[PDB]
C-alpha cells in the first residue's frame, strides 16, 4: 500500500491549483481519501474526504467552497482543486486512506507544499557577519551568517566539506515584506577562528546557485 | 461540526515521565455498535502523522505498549509509561463518530531539563548592506530554556517596535534548548540618523534582562 | 433517527454443503470493490468491509460476511414528510387563542387531530416502530395527539364555561377571587373594569383558555 | 417505467448473428437445402447478458431455434423481457423526459475472442406496441470498450439509451388541474368576512387538501434526494403560506371579537389601523357618529380586523402571483 | 408453532389512537348547544370510530369464529355515540324552542325545571324569560345523559 502525492507547487494570488493523491497496492475505490491541510505554524486541519467508488465528498465547513474534490476510477488517482489561493492557503497538504468505523488512517502521502506568493525565483544574497570590533574577546566566541533575498524554499547552508557541523544553530526562514531569508551562527575556539578558515555555504536548487562566502575578522 | 479541544497546549515532561495529554469533545461523540471511534495520531517534525490509537482503546499494530487511552462519552485521555526520544512530537486526537470527522487542536510533547541562560548577541550590519543601501541589525539568543522570553528593542533610549521579526527555533536533541533571533531592517536615510542601539531581553533565569549595545558613533 | 439514519446490513456467504474441513474461504480483499459502482441517489455508502469468521466451539464452520454501511440522503423525506409535519404540529397551540364567540374551535382542534392520526399511521407504514425502536418522528406525533385531545377535552370545558348566565349559574366567589382578580395580574392581563355577570363569565372562560395557550406554547417550544 | 422503483420493464427481440465454422455444407449434397432450424441448445451460443440488470433475468432464457444457413451463417432471434434499473428524474412531471439506459455485452468473452458490431444503430421499431403512456423518442446503441479490475483485458458493449417523453394528459386531468383549483382557494379566506364563522373551516379545508395531494405525488416519484419536483416544491410552499394563512386568520378572528369589557384599544392601533392603512388601501370608513361608546368600539375593532385581512390579502396575492411565475415561468423559456 | 405477537406497532398504531377517540365520546353532553358544534364533533367521533373498525377489519381474516375483542369495544362505542347524535339532536331541539312556537307543559316544568336539577346537583339559579325555561330543560337532559354516559362507559373499562 502506498499513496504518492504530486510535486510541491507555487502559484499566485487568486489562481488556482491541483493536487493529485494516488493510491495503489489496495482496493483504491473502496476507501475513502481524507485532505488534510497543516499550516506551517501549527494544526492538521482536515479539509474533506471523498470515497472515489461513488462521488460521495464531504467538506468541513471552513473550506465548503473553497476545495473541491474529483477522482478518476480508470488511474487509481484522486485531486483536490484550491480555488481562490490567498496567503492563508500557503502549507502542506496531506492525503490519507480512510475506512469508517473499520479503519483509521494508517497510510498517509508523503506532502504536497503549496505557496502562494507573488514573487519569482531569486537567488540568495548571502552577507557573512562576524563579531563587532566593539565587543570583549573571550574563550567563547559565536560566529555569523546570514542568508535573504532568495524565493522559494529551500535552501541549505553546511560548513566546508562539514568542517564543524555539530554545535551549529540554523533557524527557520521568515519573510521581512515578499522575500524569504536565514540565518546561522555557530560556536568556535577563540584562539581557532582566526587561525582556522571558517566559511558558511550556500545552495539554492530553486534558481541552481551555489555560493561561498568566507568570514574574516574585521 | 464537533469540536474537539486538547489540554495542555504543551506537555514538558523528561525522559521516563508519565505523560498525559488529554481531549474533550463538545458533544458525546458515541455510537451504537457498542464502540465510540476516537483516534489519536503522532507527527514528528518534517513528517506525515501516524496512528498510534484507534477506537478509544484499541491499540494500532506495531506501536509501542506504553501508548494506552481511555475515556468516556466526552472525555479522553492518552497515557505513555515511559518517554524517549522518538516519543517528541505533537500528539492529535481524532474523531470518527460525527459527520464531518475533526481533529484535535494538537497537544506537542517536549521534555525538560536543567534551564540554561540565554548567550546573547548582536551583530551590526556589514559593508555588503551599505553598498547595497540597507541596514539590518540582528541580535541572536542561542541556547536557552524555557520559553519564558521576550527581546525588545530598545535604540538609545527609544523603544521601536515596528520591522520586528519573530524567528525562533524548535527544541534540538543535542542541547534541547531553543533559540531566538530578531532582526530590524533599517535604511540609510536613518540608520545612520541614530547612535545606539541596544537588544533588551528578559530571560527568567536572569530577572535584570541583559543588556548587549553597540554606538555607530564609534 | 429515520430520515436521518444509518443502516448496517450484511451479506453472509458459507458453502452450504462443504465444512472448515473440506473447503477454506479466504477473502481476496478487506474490502468489498466499488469498482464499478452506479450510485444509489437515495442511499449513501459508508464502508463495506470484509471478515472471515470461525467458531472456537463448532471447529465445522466457515463463513465471510460482508457489512454495508449505508446513509440515506435525508433531503426527500426531510422535504416531504418532516415540514408537513412540523407544519400540522404548530397548528396544536392556535385553539387557545381562538375567540369562544367565533364558534369554530372543535373544527380546528378536531383537524388538527385528525392530521397527525393520519400522519402518525402514514409514518408507521414507511418505518414501522418495534419494541427496540420507535422512530423518534412518531413518537413526537404520538404526543403531539394526545396534547391534541387534551385540548379537545379542555376547549369543550372553556366552551362550556363561556356560554354562562346568571338565568343558569351563580358564580362561587372563589372562582371571583381567583379567576378575575389574581390568575390574569400572574398572565398580564388587567381585565378592564370600566364598569355584567355574562361579560363576567366570557372573561373566566378567557383567562383559562390563556393560561393554557402559555403551557401549549412551553410544552410546544420544549418539544423542540 | 417504474418511477418510484426506477425500473424499466421491456420486451424485446436479441437480435444476434456469427459465423460457425463448422456448421457449412454444401447444398447440392443435400437436395439443394439452404438452410435448416436447429433448437438453439445444440450450438455454440454467445453469452451476451444485460449488465444493469435488476429483479430479471441477466441472460436470454426462452431459448428459440436458431437459423443455420449453409455457408455457417447463425441467425439467432429470441424474445426476451427485460427489468433494468435507470435513475429516473422528475423535476417537469408530469412533462419529463426519461433516459434508461440497457448495456449488453458478453460475460466471459473479450475483444480479442468475441467483438460487437451494431446491426443498426437505432432500436428497431417496426413490430412496436404503441404503449399509449410513453413516446420513443430516441433509441440508439453506443458502442463501448472498457477495462475491469477483474481482468487483463477489454470487454466491449453495447448501451442502449431509450429516450422516453411522458404524455402528460392523464397525470395533467387527475393531479395538475385539482390542485391549481385548490390553489385558487388559498387567499379566500382574507376575503370572508369574520362574522360568516366559517374562515377556519376554509382554510383548514385546503391545507388538508393540499397535504394529501402532495401524499399522492410521493407515492409516485422515486424517494431520491438528488431532484426535486417542480410540483411538490410548489405544493410544499403553497402548505406553508397556508399554514401562515390559518394562523393569521386565528390572530384576527380574535381580534374581531374584542370588546371595552375584556380589552383596551391603545392609541397606536387606533391611529394606524383606522387612518393611515385604510388610506393606503383605498377603502373609506363611512363617518359615522356612534353614541353608545361600548357598541362604538366593538366596531372599531371589527374594523380594524377588516383592515388586518384586507393587508394580508394583498400580501398573499401578490406572493401568490410572484411566487408561480418565479417557480414555473423559467422552465418553460428554454 | 406457540408464537407470540411483539404488540408494540399495533399497540402505537391502533390501540392508542383508538382510546384517544373513545375519550372524546361523552363531551357532546358538556358542549352547551349555544356553542353550535354538538354536531360535529360528535359526528367526527362516529366516524372516526367507524375508521378504525374498518382498518381492523382490513388487517384480521375475515373469519366469524370469534370477533376480536378490540373491535367489540369499537362497535359498542360506535352504538354508544349513535345515541349520543340522536339525543344531541332532541337536545338542540328542546334548546332553541320559544314561547312564540312552543308551550311548556305543567310536568314538563315541575319534572325538569324542579326535581331532577336537584338530583343531579344542578340548583338552577332562579334569581328571578321562558325562552330560558327552555334553554335550561335542555342543560338538565344533557347533564342526566352525561350521568348515564359515563356509568355505561366507565363500566366499559
Ligand atoms: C455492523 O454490525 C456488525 C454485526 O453486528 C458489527 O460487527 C460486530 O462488531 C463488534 C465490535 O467491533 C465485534 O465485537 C468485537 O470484536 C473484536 C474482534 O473479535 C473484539 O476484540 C472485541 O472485544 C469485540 O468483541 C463483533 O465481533 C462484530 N460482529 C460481527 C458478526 O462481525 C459491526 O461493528 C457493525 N458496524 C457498524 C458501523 O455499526
Ligand atoms: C435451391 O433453392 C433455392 C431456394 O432456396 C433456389 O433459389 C435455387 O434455384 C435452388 N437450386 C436448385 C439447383 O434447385
Ligand atoms: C442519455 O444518456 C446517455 C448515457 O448516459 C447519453 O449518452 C445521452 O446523451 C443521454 N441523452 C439525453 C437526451 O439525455
Ligand atoms: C471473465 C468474467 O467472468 O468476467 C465477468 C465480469 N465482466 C463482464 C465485467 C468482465
Ligand atoms: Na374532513
Amino acid at each position: 500500500v502506498q499513496l504518492q502525492q504530486s510535486g510541491a507547487e507555487v502559484m499566485k494570488p487568486g489562481a488556482s491549483v491541483k493536487i493529485s493523491c494516488k493510491g495503489t497496492g489496495y482496493t483504491f475505490s473502496s476507501y475513502w481519501i481524507e485532505w488534510v491541510k497543516q499550516r506551517p505554524g501549527h494544526g492538521l486541519e482536515r479539509i474533506g474526504e471523498i470515497l472515489p467508488g461513488s462521488g460521495s465528498t464531504n467538506y468541513n465547513e471552513k473550506f465548503r467552497g473553497k476545495a473541491t474534490f474529483t477522482a478518476d476510477k480508470s488511474s487509481k488517482t484522486a485531486y483536490m482543486q484550491l480555488s481562490s489561493l490567498t496567503s492563508e492557503d500557503s502549507a502542506v497538504y496531506y492525503c490519507a486512506r480512510y475506512l469508517p468505523y473499520y479503519y483509521a488512517m494508517d497510510y498517509w502521502g508523503q506532502g504536497t507544499s503549496v505557496t502562494v506568493s507573488s514573487a519569482k525565483t531569486t537567488p540568495p544574497s548571502v552577507y557573512p557577519l562576524a563579531p563587532g570590533s566593539a565587543a570583549q574577546t573571550n574563550s567563547m566566541v559565536t560566529l555569523g551568517c546570514l542568508v535573504k533575498g532568495y524565493f522559494p524554499e529551500p535552501v541549505t547552508v553546511t560548513w566546508n566539506s562539514g568542517s564543524l557541523s555539530s554545535g551549529v544553530h540554523t533557524f527557520p526562514a521568515v519573510l521581512q515584506s515578499d522575500l524569504y531569508t536565514l540565518s546561522s551562527s555557530v560556536t568556535v575556539p577563540s584562539s581557532t577562528w582566526p587561525s582556522e578558515t571558517v566559511t558558511c555555504n550556500v545552495a539554492h536548487p530553486a534558481s541552481s546557485t551555489k555560493v561561498d562566502k568566507k568570514i574574516v575578522p574585521r | 461540526d464537533v469540536l474537539m479541544t486538547q489540554t495542555p497546549l504543551s506537555l514538558p515532561v523528561s525522559l521516563g515521565d508519565q505523560a498525559s495529554i488529554s481531549c474533550r469533545s463538545s458533544q458525546s461523540i458515541v455510537h451504537s455498535n457498542g464502540n465510540t471511534y476516537l483516534e489519536w495520531y503522532l507527527q514528528k517534525p518534517g513528517q506525515s502523522p501516524k496512528l498510534l490509537i484507534y477506537k478509544v482503546s484499541n491499540r494500532f499494530s506495531g506501536v509501542p505498549d506504553r501508548f494506552s487511552g481511555s475515556g468516556s462519552g466526552t472525555d479522553f485521555t492518552l497515557k505513555i509509561s515511559r518517554v524517549e526520544a522518538e516519543d517528541l512530537g505533537v500528539y492529535y486526537c481524532f474523531q470518527g463518530s460525527h459527520v464531518p470527522w475533526t481533529f484535535g487542536g494538537g497537544t506537542k510533547l517536549e521534555i525538560k531539563r536543567a534551564d540554561a541562560a540565554p548567550t546573547v548577541s548582536i551583530f551590526p550590519p556589514s559593508s555588503e548592506q551599505l553598498t547595497s543601501g540597507g541596514a539590518s541589525v540582528v541580535c541572536f539568543l542561542n541556547n536557552f530554556y524555557p520559553k519564558d522570553i521576550n527581546v525588545k528593542w530598545k535604540i538609545d533610549g527609544s523603544e521601536r517596535q515596528n520591522g520586528v521579526l519573530n524567528s525562533w527555533t524548535d527544541q534540538d536533541s543535542k542541547d534541547s534548548t531553543y533559540s531566538m533571533s530578531s532582526t530590524l531592517t533599517l535604511t540609510k536615510d536613518e540608520y545612520e540618523r541614530h547612535n545606539s542601539y541596544t537588544c533588551e531581553a528578559t530571560h527568567k533565569t536572569s530577572t535584570s534582562p541583559i543588556v548587549k549595545s553597540f554606538n555607530r558613533n564609534e | 433517527h429515520f430520515p436521518f439514519d444509518q443502516q448496517n446490513c450484511t451479506m453472509k456467504f458459507r458453502s452450504w454443503t462443504y465444512d472448515r474441513t473440506e473447503i477454506d474461504l479466504v477473502l481476496k480483499s478487506e474490502v468489498a470493490s466499488l469498482d464499478d459502482f452506479t450510485p444509489s441517489g437515495e442511499w449513501d455508502i459508508v464502508a463495506l468491509p470484509g471478515r472471515r469468521n470461525e467458531n472456537p466451539d463448532d471447529s465445522t464452520y466457515v463463513d465471510i460476511t460482508y457489512d454495508f454501511i449505508i446513509r440515506r440522503k435525508p433531503l426527500f423525506y426531510t422535504i416531504n414528510l418532516i415540514i408537513p409535519c412540523v407544519l400540522i404540529t404548530s397548528l396544536a397551540i392556535l385553539v387557545f387563542y381562538l375567540p369562544s364567540d367565533c364558534g369554530e374551535k372543535m373544527t380546528l382542534c378536531i383537524s388538527v387531530l385528525l392530521a397527525l392520526t393520519v400522519f402518525l399511521l402514514l409514518i408507521s407504514k414507511i418505518v414501522p416502530p418495534t419494541s427496540l425502536d420507535v422512530p423518534l418522528v412518531g413518537k413526537y406525533l404520538m404526543f403531539t395527539m394526545v396534547l391534541v385531545t387534551f385540548s379537545i377535552v379542555t376547549s369543550v370545558c372553556v366552551l362550556n364555561v363561556h356560554h354562562r348566565s346568571p338565568t343558569t349559574h351563580t358564580m362561587a366567589p372563589w372562582v371571583k377571587v381567583v379567576f378575575l382578580e389574581k390568575l390574569p395580574a400572574l398572565l398580564f392581563m388587567q381585565q378592564p373594569r370600566h364598569h355584567s355577570v355574562s361579560e363576567d363569565w366570557k372573561y373566566v372562560a378567557m383567562v383559562i383558555d390563556r393560561l393554557f395557550l402559555w403551557i401549549f406554547v412551553f410544552v410546544c417550544v420544549f418539544g423542540t | 417505467v417504474d418511477e418510484k422503483n426506477q425500473m424499466m420493464t421491456t420486451n424485446v427481440w436479441v437480435k444476434q448473428e456469427w459465423h460457425d465454422y463448422k456448421l457449412r455444407w454444401d447444398p447440392a449434397d443435400y437436395e439443394n437445402v439452404t438452410s435448416i432450424r436447429i433448437p438453439s441448445e445444440l450450438i455454440w451460443r454467445p453469452d451476451i447478458v444485460l449488465y444493469n440488470n435488476a429483479d430479471g433475468d441477466f441472460a436470454v432464457t426462452h431459448l428459440t431455434k436458431a437459423h443455420l444457413f449453409h455457408d455457417g451463417r447463425v441467425q439467432w432471434t429470441p424474445p426476451a423481457i427485460y427489468k433494468s434499473s435507470c435513475s429516473i428524474d422528475v423535476t417537469f412531471f408530469p412533462f419529463d423526459q426519461q433516459n434508461c439506459t440497457m448495456k449488453f455485452g458478453s460475460w466471459t468473452y473479450d475483444k480479442a475472442k468475441i467483438d460487437l458490431v451494431n446491426m443498426h444503430s437505432r432500436v428497431d421499431q417496426l413490430d412496436f406496441w404503441e404503449s399509449g403512456e410513453w413516446v420513443i423518442v430516441d433509441a440508439v446503441g453506443t458502442y463501448n470498450t472498457r477495462k475491469y479490475e477483474c481482468c487483463a483485458e477489454i470487454y466491449p458493449d453495447i448501451t442502449y439509451a431509450f429516450v422516453i417523453r411522458r404524455l402528460p394528459l392523464f397525470y395533467t386531468i387527475n393531479l395538475i388541474i385539482p390542485c391549481l383549483l385548490i390553489s385558487c382557494l388559498t387567499v379566500l379566506v382574507f376575503y370572508l368576512p369574520s362574522e360568516c364563522g366559517e374562515k377556519i373551516t376554509l382554510c383548514i379545508s385546503v391545507l388538508l387538501s393540499l397535504t394529501v395531494f402532495l401524499l399522492l405525488i410521493t407515492e409516485i416519484i422515486p424517494s431520491t434526494s438528488l431532484v426535486i419536483p417542480l410540483i411538490g416544491e410548489y405544493l410544499l410552499f403553497t402548505m406553508i403560506f397556508v399554514t401562515l394563512s390559518i394562523v393569521i386568520t386565528v390572530f384576527v378572528l380574535n381580534v374581531h371579537h374584542r370588546s371595552p369589557r375584556t380589552h383596551t384599544m391603545p392609541t397606536w392601533v387606533r391611529r394606524v389601523f383606522l387612518d393611515i392603512v385604510p388610506r393606503l388601501l383605498l377603502m373609506k370608513r363611512p363617518s359615522v357618529v356612534d353614541t353608545d361608546f361600548e357598541r362604538s368600539v366593538k366596531e372599531d375593532w371589527k374594523y380594524v380586523a377588516m383592515v388586518i385581512d384586507r393587508i394580508f390579502l394583498w400580501m398573499f396575492i401578490i406572493v401568490c402571483l410572484l411566487g408561480t411565475v418565479g417557480l414555473f415561468l423559467p422552465p418553460w423559456l428554454a
